[PDB]
Formats: structure tokens, C-alpha cells, sequence
């Protein structure tokens, strides 16, 4: 189960990455307008 | 010692030897490089 553990927080790894991006995308297009 | 007839049945020394899955088409490819391929598509 703790490598299933390590497989999990890979994937939640990813994609809290892709929200942060999201994020940092989103305020600078509220900087833009 | 006895009188044998003609040989009623022939014979002769044997070898006796004891007598795919729906997913097997993921049987070339071990399970962890399909887990490995699905994390490396993510990460791409």
C-alpha cells in the first residue's frame, strides 16, 4: 500500500501542479485587463 | 513352462504426461511499464 501511496502522490502532485499554474495564469490576466 | 496362445492384444512401453485471458493482449509488456507508461503520459 505505501507504494501505492508514492503512485497516488505522484498523480496529486501533478495535478495540484497544473492548478497552481492555473492560477498563475489567471492572475495575470486579471493584471492584463 | 505354459502354452501361450496368438497374442490377443498388443503393446508396448508409453510416456504418460498430464493433460488466454480477456486481457492478455497486455501480456507482451510488463504490468508496471503499462502503470510506468500511464504516469509518463501524465507527466508529459
Amino acid at each position: 500500500w505505501s507504494f501505492y501511496f508514492g503512485a497516488l502522490s505522484f498523480i496529486i502532485a501533478e495535478m495540484v501542479g497544473v492548478l497552481a499554474v492555473h492560477m498563475f495564469i489567471d492572475r495575470h490576466k486579471q493584471l492584463r485587463a | 513352462v505354459i502354452d501361450f496362445s496368438k497374442p490377443f492384444m498388443s503393446l508396448g512401453i508409453s510416456i504418460m504426461i498430464k493433460k488466454p485471458g480477456v486481457f492478455s493482449f497486455l501480456d507482451p509488456l510488463a504490468y508496471e511499464i503499462w502503470m510506468c507508461i500511464v504516469f509518463a503520459y501524465i507527466g508529459v
